């Protein structure tokens, strides 16, 4: 799931 | 809210031993792998150990291993060295866009008993000029941390007018250092003659005393 | 690849306070920055994050109490709206990835929320009296934290022990920094402790001698 955090 | 319960709160182990730290999240981390292990020492920011639950960060020794499911995680440190004395944290991220840390785990490295070297410092003339008198007693490079430091002025046991401060555990020799400061006014200071710091420690067969005579 | 916080220090309860995070060699158009804090002697606490695509997320307990914003391609702010006593802590800005090892933290900046006034330290020498000798510097009665102590402008580093500060009954802080050296070296070299207390803009260099 894409997040603005890695 | 989101909780990360890290156990144990503190632990001890000898060089070459193994310690195991557990982190229990109240819900699964984001993408089932947003979980990193950090090591922090006094006065510094944390330094990464593990990312993606189990991947070893570049430059970190392989004896640090991470494992876990999606909600319970384990950091295992094998072949302990002196350098491992620190506090360790689990760091997680969650699907609601929330980060959290475990409460931390303080690790003390065990070593052989080391008796302190003791020094006593009378107050400075510059301080006495200002109307206060602080007598300093230094316990240097000793292990274990437990020590009894008592002040005696004219052989009268002091109580409540001294203060102790202790370093973190040293990353090279796994020792601690301690300062005990007797805080008086110049008047009360000049009331007496013999000032003595008495140190009892597992490394000393009998208590060591370091003393001076005021104005000698 | 480095991070640095600024704007810390002493602030009055209720006075807004903005911290600034400056990065170098880190691409904020593709990676997020986080704000974390740590009260003295306690654990790390996640405050918030400015995401790679402009999302702003806060801890449940921090919403309203903090505002995070990006002020320039290389700077991110943390504004504490109405500081209280419980907001006293070291504040870190960090590039803290959970799934990579490109992890960079700033050194942290101490924020003290209190109505007391700043006071520069007094520096007194702990001189060695009559194989191994010890000496030091008593850094007495200052506020707020912290102070920094070096020895011989950083040239002296082995055997230095700078003890944590103790809060005095007067509400001021006191700290000591000691070093052990061979007794033969006492007459041969100068020994100077360099104390810096930035909140009071005090900088003192003190020669300690028998």
């Amino acid at each position: 799931l894409f997040f603005e955090v890695d | 809210d989101i909780v990360m319960t890290q156990t144990p709160s503190s632990t001890s182990a000898a060089v070459g031993g193994t310690v195991t730290i557990t982190c229990q999240a109240s819900q699964s981390v984001a993408n089932n792998n947003y979980l990193k292990w950090y090591q922090q020492k006094r006065g510094q920011p944390p330094k990464q150990l593990i990312y993606s639950v189990s991947t070893l960060a570049s430059g970190v020794p392989s004896r640090f291993k991470g494992s876990g499911s999606g909600t319970q995680f384990t950091l295992t440190i094998s072949d302990l060295e002196a350098d491992d004395a620190a506090t360790y944290y689990c760091s997680g991220y969650f699907n609601n866009n929330i980060g959290a840390f475990g409460g931390g785990t303080k690790l003390e490295i065990k070593r052989t008993v080391a008796a302190p070297s003791v020094f006593i410092f009378p107050p400075s003339d510059e301080q006495l000029k200002s109307g206060t008198a602080s007598v300093v007693c230094l316990l240097n490079n000793f292990y274990p941390r437990e020590a009894k430091v008592q002040w005696k002025v004219d052989n009268a046991l002091q109580s409540g007018n001294s203060q102790e401060s202790v370093t973190e555990q040293d990353s090279k020799d796994s020792t601690y250092s301690l300062s005990s400061t007797l805080t008086l006014s110049k008047a009360d200071y000049e009331k007496h003659k013999v000032y003595a710091c008495e140190v009892t420690h597992q490394g000393l067969s009998s208590p060591v005393t370091k003393s001076f005579n005021r104005g000698e | 690849q480095s991070v640095e916080e600024s704007g810390g220090g002493l602030v009055t309860p209720g006075t807004p306070l903005t911290l600034t995070c400056t990065v170098s060699g880190i691409d904020l158009s593709r990676y997020a920055m986080s704000w974390v804090r740590q009260a003295p002697g306690k654990g790390l606490e996640w405050i918030g994050i400015f995401g790679s695509l402009g999302g702003i997320f806060y801890a449940s307990w921090a919403k309203g109490r903090f505002t995070i914003s990006k002020t320039s391609p290389t700077t991110v702010d943390l504004k504490i709206t109405s500081p209280t006593t419980e907001d006293t802590a070291t504040y870190f800005c960090a590039r803290m990835p959970y799934t990579t090892d490109r992890d960079f933290w700033g050194p942290g900046t101490l924020v003290t929320v209190s109505s007391a006034s700043t006071k520069g330290p007094s520096v007194f020498p702990l001189a060695p009296s009559s194989g191994t000798a010890a000496l030091g510097c008593l850094v007495k009665d200052y506020f707020p934290e912290p102070v920094t102590v070096s020895w011989n402008s950083g040239a002296l580093t082995s055997g230095v022990h700078t003890f944590p500060a103790v809060l005095q009954s007067s509400g001021l802080y006191s700290l000591s920094s000691v070093v052990t050296v061979p007794s033969s070296s006492l007459g041969t070299q100068t020994y100077i402790c360099n104390v810096n207390h930035k909140p009071s803009n005090t900088k003192v260099d003190k020669k300690v001698e028998p």
